[PDB]
């Protein structure tokens, strides 16, 4: 898909597109890999929504047009069985790391 | 104790372990724990060399080093344990065997491993692992030996932590397994007492994550005896209303009075008699693993619980017992 | 007295080291090395090893070649569909262990971190003999069994 | 012979035409039948241990001549093995057993398992 | 289906060579 | 309908996994799964001298050894300008096209064992544990015999090997006519051959076949009468070239190159110079072990060769010679260091197994395992 | 008469020096839309001219390949129609003319090969 | 096309006594009797196998099989620790550590080959000075377990003592290469 | 040569198989049987081994 | 009873022609094949047995147990009760049937039964639908076997089997109809699948292609049945055409002339053209098999029931 | 018909044999080591229909010296219709 991300209004109309995709995909998200159970389509979509709004903050329009085309690579591997499913389950204070290691 | 790395897989913890029970169910997860936060485990078999040949992976290039060993003969045991810093006790059976009764493979093991470890001076932390509501007076004669078991291993040996898993859940257990293959007796689950009994299971992984946690541990967790008990106090009946979920399958149970059991598992108890062959291991009719499932002492008790480990257990819904899908 | 054992279990490892067909998880040249062990001069047909094409009905998996970590799985998946009396050979420095490539990020460290290994046949480039000495080895793993007095404990 | 059970039949099937050039100390018979045909196989040894025999027995003064890499019988090559540092064949012992498999210096097998941290503690 | 099926007729085997055989 | 139709014999294609998208029996689309044999070769030699990158190269193509070493050693070749002897390009060439028949002899048999004909494989497999008598004997693995060095080539032949190869080419013709008795008349082969995968020259084109696959076609593309890369240009060989383009073409090739390979082996045995070894530049080429112990500058290069390395000169380049899959060119950006920078492997088979989609649309599923026979797909290229 | 172009898919095309007088008109007349100081245009127009003349000249295929040696006339026709898309194709997207600044770096270097590497023959 | 091109090589084979080969040799089939025939030559021909225990394939000095640490005819470790192969090794098995042993001249405190992780490929044995590591023709070291064949610091490449009666002698062949 | 007697064995101990598959039920009814199995046996022959059965009273 | 006489040494007979077919194919090949196990791998059959049947199942399933785990013994029962009715000598059938081609007909049609259930068991869409095609090509080659029978029917008078091997003490009717032998070799090879005709069984296609559980005693069973019914499929091309158990007639001073051991020889050499032709051919791909099937073995079948009834009706040789 | 009680007999001890085969596998080892291919009904209904002119096949084939040129002729004409049938099957493309 070629940049039309000229600014950041057209790479923000595609991001909006890509959430809507994968919102309106999240049915056979939940069937293949069988989360109907352990998760809910409020918390799937909020977790959808949480890694786009986690890179929110991209005021280059080329990143984002990356980074749409990153979630849909995950997306389209997450719908079909290419991927398994026992990540995307998991997909969805100083002294404390002191007493740990030196790092 | 003496550790070098980050995570594990290549760290080390200063643990060389020696998990006795190994070569089990309860074993496998136990000796991954040990053995992904990179730390040396010496698992001992008893037969087959086939027996920990799942363990030599899940451990970095001598991270699992499985060897040889009598239960009966010493010399041997301190060999196992020559190198060594913690001792976890994993050995114990449900079933009375011809060769190795249920005192000479629960208790007159877990105290020779107990005396063994105590003159090899060295052996920091000595986990001795028994069943819940293991104590005196028990019916079932395999709870009485665990629970000597834990006077023995205590008295021979004080600061030996002493976890009490419940029937544990898991991939190849002996608690869901045999309830299905049995299923596939065209859904007829014979649910023992009447699905009365009062146990709480506790999913594998938390069982293990325990065994390690009171490793990883201050010098607390030492002559504690915990409870491992786990989430969600179920029933017989209950759990199996768990499993039919998974196994597509349609609840299809019967009752069976004590009784009827107990009738129905009086073979397979003449062990000691028949000599000339041994009897294929009783799955779900075990005499006592039924004495066991008469009292609902299966719960538990004011003890020290997973939440004295900063550890809370996972339920027995979803993934904790996906290993039942492989039934469908 | 345990003499009929012994003969027993010589009997039963006398049939598992003759008749040892193995999935032959023929990745990379370690395959067209374990083609040469299979072809005409070094016979794997005389020792019984017969090629099995399938996971299904098969005593060994000699994974030969790099795993790559996204051949691991697979790997893994045709190695829990053996019965239970199977064995694995790693072929080639690239299955027994990192070999050439134990640095690359695709390529796991060994097979020994998917399916657990019971004889490594030593050398990159084993040679056809060598793969077949490792089956030789693979055969006296079995006759190390005693299946049966492990089961009169 | 009395192994009807073994591909040792097949080398006692051979010897028949075949000269026997040396023997080693363990005991295996070096045999070589040239001229009649099949290169290849007019090399052979018959190991002397007609069971639990496997290849490595074969002494490296005789490994040259066996393969075919060298035209030395064994016995012409054990006036050139150092006298010095000179050690006998091990056979190969792999799996038979700790203390003849071989371990590293950290395998907790190996007696006098040594502590590689180069640090030295206090 | 009418997917083209595998004629097995063809023209006959003829050693076809470049033709640098002799003077390049 | 997809089926995931994967190696049907292990052990022959090893990590084939395709995804084939049927329509009953007829294939409407087959889609190649590469990755599972991805080693981080064009990674992995960014991080290692031009010495310790050559052994990657036979271990890229795993039926055809040498060929790749000798398409990495004309790339820091190129680079360097380093001026090889004649004795090497003539090794060079007699173990590339004996490479050549070992790869043919594979490529043919185990594709006639795939469709069905199991003992010319065993033949064929005979006649390569010959030939790798001789790999093994030049260099020391039957395999991989990190044998072509970048300049000239490792270390000579034993004093027995031209004779040997000798006694072997004048009873090779005898085996491909085994090889052809046993497969080319075959009504059984014919008809799971001919009018198979046939490919256009503008597909051949198109799809960057450059081999095998571009010869069957009829497109008359050898680089070895193209870019002649060796003795190549003193040699007289003729390079078959199909007319239909169907797997039946390119085994006729396959099996008739394997006899002009069998002409340039005699060529090369019969007009071998007995010059040196290596290239002279011993800034280039390790000395020998006699010189680098006697002489102290020797010694000083042998350090500097065996750790540092060559430094070829800051450029790149593409070189590509006619391995036996295909054209395999390797790309070699070269940093003016002594590690390549970015040692890119065109592999034919990467290529070729793109060709797959539309060679195998609408042939029987029983047709894609011929298709990935005449491909000579071997997925260490891949 | 000829009987096929050993090259796969190339069909023979019998009227052969019809189709290459009709391509070569029509690729003299569209290259007229390119200006005229761009060296594509020189080439086309040169080239196209030649085999044109070549093609008007001689009668037989066999011919047209002798004096105008580029192969076969079928590969010629080929060319000539690649050629003409490729005349559609440039009016599109006109990259024509020098730009303003047009910073060009002929990095030319002459490394010395060693001819025992591929080159080309 | 194709339909005229079926014509045409139809109407090729078109004359009795050709019509009448070319039935003869798809019916009787003629050309797998020619198939049948060779396969039953080879049938009947001497097998090419080695029955291997008994004797193995051919090997030539320059094969590389197990690496041994070479050791000069006095004793004395031949591995002065240079680290060219350490150096050399492109999959980096070798890992040397070099000490002043207490006699004064340089020695390896640790020179542990990872063969698991080694390609074979004979570049320890072409940039090591002294000849110290050679590939010993052994290629019959499969071991059970892989910690074993991790050969360790000096102390199991020192087992090429008993392969130096034949690595000296395909030294001894070789070296004129 | 005889190289091929090797192969030829395997055939031989299925062709002294076939033997025994043949000479087995018909040695074993030539027990239950005085006589050996007739194969053209129509009726005219069960009918003329009743009166046979039956004239030797 | 006698029964154990015909089945317990057509097992050995199977059992060794899996390390006959082995080693015949090796030799071929220019290699000794199963050669360490016993003396010549005279054992070697029985080591792949006590192997799989000490080879723990990959799951017990012992629940559906009516189903596919009759369907095996299905297949291999009707694959040895057609044996009743082949005569090894004369009066050595174990049952003369006076219609007994006509049963091998009838055993074979049910054969189609073993196939197709035994496949339909397993509940996989590929193996389900690869054992579909197989059936459908054992029972392509069957309208074939069938009019080639009726043909060396046509020659003999009846179809008792005895009497088709006792009309061939003039010439066995290989001699005039070698065509049809050559049919009926190139159909038997086809009607079972192991063949230049086994695209079904591709390596691979096979070990998926019967069923999903096997806890080894299927893989044997299918095996075991696939081996008898080629000792059968061969017992008949030499009843038939080969004379059953009859010899040259040359009465010569050093043969005593056993039959049985005739018919053993015969059908040794039928098995050992099994075998060299499965070496020497490349495999028919089932979509030229079932077109060979049709538009070839049956055309060129038909044809010769015509030819054979003219020619012996024309001049009164029937 | 009385030759057909060994084989009644038969079916029943091979049932046995293959039971034995089926059970000894199950006793030892113990604890410890596409919508619709219509073509498969044409096939089947060609198979049907060439099965039943075998079937008429038979008592011709078995008695052809009673039916002297008459009864052969006879046969021809319904192997004539035979043939009429499958070259309208062959033509039509069903063979494939
Ligand atoms: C006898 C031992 C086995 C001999 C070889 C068996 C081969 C089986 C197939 C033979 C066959 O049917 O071949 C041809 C026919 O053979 C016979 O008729 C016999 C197939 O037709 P075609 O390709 O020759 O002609 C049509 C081409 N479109
Ligand atoms: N399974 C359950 O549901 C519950 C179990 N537990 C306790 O957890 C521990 C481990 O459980 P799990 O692994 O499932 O138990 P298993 O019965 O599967 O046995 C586990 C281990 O015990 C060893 N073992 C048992 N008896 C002997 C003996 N007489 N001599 C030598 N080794 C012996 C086994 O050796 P080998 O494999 O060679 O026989 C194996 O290594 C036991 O103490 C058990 O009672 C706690 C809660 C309930
Ligand atoms: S270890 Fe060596 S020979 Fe084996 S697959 Fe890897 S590179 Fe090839
Ligand atoms: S052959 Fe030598 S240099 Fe090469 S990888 Fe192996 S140990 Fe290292
Ligand atoms: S083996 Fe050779 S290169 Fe390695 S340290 Fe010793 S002398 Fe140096």
């Amino acid at each position: 898909v070629p940049p039309n991300s000229a600014n950041l209004t057209e790479a923000r109309r595609r991001v909006f597109d890509f959430f809507r995709a994968a919102c309106r995909s999240i049915p056979t998200i939940m069937d293949i890999y069988n989360l109907q159970d352990v998760v809910a389509p409020s918390q799937l979509r909020y977790a959808i929504s949480a890694q786009i709004r986690n890179n929110a903050h991209i005021t280059d329009p080329k990143v984002i047009d990356l980074l749409i085309f990153k979630g849909m690579e995950e997306l389209t591997d997450i719908v079909d069985h290419a991927k398994q499913r026992h990540h995307i389950i998991g997909q969805y204070d100083f002294l404390k790391n002191f007493y740990t290691s030196n790092y | 104790l003496a550790r070098k790395g980050t995570g594990g897989r290549s760290s080390v913890s200063g643990i060389v372990a020696t998990v006795f029970g190994a070569t089990g169910f309860l074993g496998r997860y136990l000796v991954q724990q040990l053995a992904k936060m990179g730390s040396q485990v010496l698992v001992p078999f008893r037969g087959s060399e086939d027996s920990p040949r799942h363990l030599k992976l899940m451990g970095d290039l001598g991270q699992v080093v499985p060897m040889k060993f009598d239960p009966r003969d010493e010399d041997s045991i301190k060999a196992v344990m020559a190198k060594a810093n913690v001792v976890i006790n994993l050995i114990g059976r449900e079933y009375e065997t011809r060769n190795f009764s249920f005192e000479d493979a629960n208790h007159h093991i877990a105290e020779k491993l107990a005396l063994v470890a105590k003159e090899h001076g060295g052996i920091m932390r000595y986990i001795q692992v028994s069943c819940l509501g293991a104590s005196v007076s028990s019916p079932s004669r395999m709870l009485r030996a665990k629970a000597a078991a834990e006077e023995a291993v205590l008295n021979a040996l004080p600061e030996a932590t002493i976890m009490r898993p419940a029937t544990m859940i898991g991939t190849e257990d002996r608690i869901l397994n045999p309830w299905s293959m049995f299923v596939k007796k065209y859904g007829f689950l014979p649910l023992i007492g009447g699905g009365t009994t009062k146990f709480q299971p506790v999913y594998v992984v938390d069982v293990a994550a325990a065994i390690v946690a009171a490793l990883k541990d201050d010098g607390s967790s030492m002559g504690k005896t915990y409870e491992l008990g786990g989430p969600d106090v179920f029933t017989t009946h209950e759990l199996a209303e768990i499993m039919y979920d998974m196994i597509r399958e349609w609840p299809r149970y019967v009752k069976l009075p004590f009784p009827i059991a107990k009738a129905m598992a009086a073979p397979r108890d003449f062990m000691v008699n028949k000599v000339p062959f041994p009897l294929p291991s009783p799955q779900i009719f075990n005499l006592d693993q039924i004495n066991a499932l008469t009292t609902d002492t299966l719960v538990s008790d004011n003890a020290l619980k997973f939440q004295d480990l900063d550890l809370v257990p996972h339920k027995l819904k979803g993934y904790p017992v996906e290993f039942l899908i492989q039934y469908r | 007295a345990e003499f009929v054992i012994s003969k027993v279990d010589d009997l039963m490892n006398w049939a598992r080291t003759g008749s040892i067909w193995p999935m032959t998880f023929g990745l990379a040249c370690c395959a067209v090395e374990m083609m040469h062990t299979g072809a005409a001069r070094y016979d794997l047909d005389r020792f019984g090893i017969i090629f099995r094409p399938s996971p299904r009905q098969s005593d060994c998996m000699i994974v030969a070649g790099t795993l790559t970590n996204k051949m691991a799985p697979a790997l893994r998946k045709v190695y829990d569909q053996m019965p239970e009396p199977r064995w694995v050979i790693s072929m080639g420095s690239c299955a027994n262990g990192g070999g050439y490539y134990h640095y690359s990020y695709s390529v796991v460290r060994g097979c020994d971190r998917i399916v657990p290994v019971d004889i490594y046949v030593p050398g990159c480039p084993p040679t056809a003999e060598a793969l077949l000495y490792g089956l030789l080895q693979l055969q006296k793993k079995i006759n190390r069994r005693k299946d049966f007095l492990h089961w009169w404990n | 012979r009395c192994l009807p059970d073994g591909n040792l039949l097949q080398t006692k099937i051979h010897n028949i035409g075949a000269t026997l050039v040396g023997v080693d100390k363990f005991g295996n018979k070096y045999y070589q039948k040239l001229g009649d045909t099949q290169y290849g196989r007019h090399r052979w040894v018959e190991y002397a241990s007609k069971d639990r025999y496997n290849a490595s027995q074969v002494p490296a003064e005789w490994h040259g001549w066996l393969h075919f890499i060298t035209d030395h019988t064994g016995d012409e090559l054990l006036s050139l093995k150092p006298k010095r540092y000179g050690l006998e064949h091990k056979e190969n012992f792999s799996g038979e057993g700790d203390a003849y498999i071989y371990h590293s210096k950290g395998h907790t097998l190996n007696p006098g398992q040594k502590n590689w941290t180069r640090y030295q503690s206090w | 289906a009418a997917a083209a099926a595998a004629a097995a007729a063809a023209a006959a085997a003829a050693a076809a060579a470049a033709a640098a055989a002799a003077a390049a | 309908f997809t089926l995931n139709f994967g190696p049907q014999h292990p052990a022959a294609h090893g990590v084939l996994r395709l995804v084939l998208e049927m329509n009953g029996e007829v294939v409407e689309r087959a889609e190649p799964h590469i990755g599972l044999l991805h080693r981080g070769t064009e990674k992995l030699i960014e991080y290692k001298t031009y010495l310790q990158a050559l052994p990657y190269f036979d271990r890229s193509d795993y039926v055809s050894m040498m060929a790749q070493e000798h398409a990495y050693s004309l790339a820091v070749e190129k680079l360097l300008n380093c001026e090889v002897p004649l004795r090497a390009q003539y090794i060079r060439v007699l173990f590339c096209e004996i490479t050549r028949i070992l790869n043919h002899l594979l490529a043919l048999t185990t594709h006639a064992m795939d469709v069905g004909a199991l003992t010319p494989f065993l033949w064929a497999f005979e006649e390569r544990e010959k030939l790798l008598e001789f790999y093994e004997r030049v260099s020391g693995a039957r395999m991989h015999a990190s044998f072509i060095r970048p300049g000239g080539v490792a270390q000579d032949l034993p004093l027995g090997l031209c004779r040997d190869i000798d006694s072997f080419t004048q009873q090779f013709a005898s085996r491909i006519d085994e090889l052809e008795e046993m497969l080319t008349g075959n009504r059984i082969w014919k008809q799971r051959l001919v009018d198979i995968g046939t490919v256009t020259a503008q597909q051949a084109k198109d799809w960057g076949f450059s081999g095998v696959m571009l010869r069957g076609p009829g497109v008359c593309w050898d680089l070895r009468r193209a870019a002649p890369y060796d003795v190549y240009d003193q040699l007289d060989f003729d390079v078959p070239v199909g007319t239909r383009g169907d797997c039946y073409d390119r085994y006729c090739i396959r099996i008739e190159e394997m006899r002009q390979s069998l002409r340039i082996i005699v060529q090369c045995l019969n007009q071998m110079p007995s010059g040196m070894i290596k290239a002279d530049d011993r800034k280039l080429c390790p000395p020998s072990r006699c010189r680098m112990k006697l002489s102290m500058e020797s010694s000083i290069h042998h350090f500097e060769l065996y750790t540092e390395g060559f430094s070829v000169p800051a450029s790149s380049t593409y070189t590509a010679v006619e391995a036996p899959k295909g054209e395999f060119g390797v790309f070699l950006v070269s940093n003016g260091s002594n590690r390549p920078y970015r040692c890119k492997i065109r592999a034919p088979g990467f290529a070729h197994l793109q060709g797959l989609d539309f060679m195998s649309k609408h042939h029987m599923l029983a047709d894609v395992v011929t298709i990935i026979g005449t491909q000579d797909i071997v997925f260490g290229e891949v | 008469v000829k009987q096929t172009t050993g090259i796969v898919g190339l069909d023979v095309v019998p009227n052969a020096r019809a189709v290459l007088i009709d391509l070569y008109s029509k690729t003299l007349k569209e290259i007229q839309a390119v200006p005229e100081d761009e060296g594509y245009r020189k080439a086309v127009e040169s080239f196209t001219r030649q085999r044109l003349n070549v093609c008007k000249e001689e009668e037989d295929w066999e011919m047209i390949e002798k004096r105008l040696g580029c192969g076969q006339v079928e590969e010629l026709i080929e060319e000539a129609r690649d050629e003409l898309t490729l005349i559609g194709k440039m009016i599109e997207w006109d990259p024509w003319g020098v730009p303003d600044d047009y910073e060009c770096e002929v990095i030319e270097n002459d490394a010395p090969i060693p001819k025992h590497v591929p080159q080309h023959r | 096309d194709d339909e005229e091109a079926e014509q045409l090589a139809k109407e090729i084979s078109k004359d009795w006594s050709t019509v009448f080969e070319r039935s003869m040799n798809t019916l009787f089939l003629t050309e797998m009797v020619r198939g049948l025939s060779l396969t039953l030559k080879y049938f009947f021909d001497p097998k090419v196998t080695i029955n291997y225990p008994f004797e193995k394939g051919p090997l030539s000095p320059r094969f590389r099989g197990e690496h041994a640490l070479r050791r000069y005819p006095t004793g004395e470790e031949r591995c002065i620790a240079c680290k060219l192969c350490e150096a050399v090794c492109p999959a980096q098995a070798i890992t040397i550590e070099a000490e002043e042993r207490e006699d004064g001249s340089r020695r390896t405190t640790r020179y542990d080959i990872d063969m698991t992780k080694c390609i074979y490929c004979g570049f320890c044995q072409e940039a090591c000075p002294v000849d110290a590591i050679v590939e010993g023709p052994n290629f019959e070291f499969a071991t059970e377990t892989h910690e074993e064949l991790l050969y360790d610091k000096e102390k199991l490449l020192e087992n090429g003592d008993r392969w130096e009666t034949e690595i000296a002698e395909n030294l001894r062949s070789e070296s004129l290469y | 040569s005889l190289v091929w007697l090797e192969a030829m064995l395997p055939l031989g101990i299925i062709g002294g198989m076939l033997c025994i598959m043949g000479n087995s039920q018909y040695y074993i009814h030539k027990a239950y049987h005085g006589r050996p199995k007739h194969i053209g046996h129509d009726e005219w022959d069960v009918a003329m081994e009743r009166r046979d059965k039956k004239v030797v009273e | 009873a006698e029964i154990l006489g015909i089945i317990l040494p057509l097992l050995l007979g199977v059992a060794f022609l899996v390390l006959a077919e082995r080693k015949v194919m090796a030799f071929v090949q220019r290699r000794k094949g199963p050669d360490v196990v016993g003396s010549f791998g005279l054992l070697q059959p029985l080591a792949d047995g006590l192997k799989l049947i000490l080879k723990e199942p990959i799951s017990p399933s012992s629940a559906n147990f009516f189903l596919f785990r009759m369907a095996p013994v299905a297949t291999f029962m009707l694959s040895l009760v057609a044996w009743a009715v082949v005569p090894f000598d004369y009066g050595m059938v174990l049952s003369d049937l006076n219609i007994g081609l006509l049963y091998l007909f009838a055993i074979s049609s049910l054969g189609v039964y073993g196939i197709i259930i035994a496949g339909w068991s397993s509940n996989s869409k590929y193996a389900f639908l690869g054992a579909l095609r197989s059936a459908a090509q054992m029972v392509s080659y069957e309208v074939s076997i069938g009019l080639i029978l009726i043909t060396v029917l046509i020659c003999v008078g009846s179809c008792n089997l005895s009497e088709i091997v006792m009309a061939q003490k003039q010439i066995w009717f290989g001699i005039p109809l070698f065509p049809v032998l050559v049919m009926f070799f190139i159909s038997c090879l086809a009607e079972t699948n192991r063949a230049p005709f086994d695209l079904p069984e591709a390596e691979a296609e096979l070990v998926a292609g019967y069923n999903v559980e096997y806890s080894s005693m299927g893989f044997a069973l299918f095996f075991l049945g696939e081996y008898a019914n080629m000792i059968l499929m061969s017992g008949l091309c030499t009843l038939f055409f080969l004379g059953g158990w009859l010899p040259i007639l040359d009465l010569p001073i050093f043969k005593k002339i056993p039959g049985s051991i005739w018919f053993s020889i015969k059908v040794l050499f039928f098995l050992f053209l099994y075998i060299w032709v499965r070496a020497a051919f490349p495999r028919y791909r089932y979509d030229q098999l079932m077109g060979l099937g049709w538009k070839v073995f049956l055309p060129l079948s038909l044809a010769w029931v015509v030819s054979v009834s003219g020619l012996l009706v024309t001049f009164q040789w029937l | 018909m009385l030759e057909f009680a060994p084989i009644f007999i038969y079916l029943v001890i091979s049932l046995l044999v293959s039971l034995i085969l089926l059970g000894v596998p199950f006793l030892f080892a113990s604890n410890s080591s596409s919508r619709f291919d219509i073509r498969f009904y044409l096939v089947s209904i060609l198979f049907l229909i060439f099965d039943l002119e075998v079937t008429f096949f038979f008592p011709w084939a078995v008695s052809l010296n009673k039916i002297d040129l008459f009864g052969f002729w006879s046969m021809m004409a319904f192997l004539f219709i035979l043939t009429i049938g499958f070259l309208y099957e062959w033509k039509r493309g069903a063979l494939d």
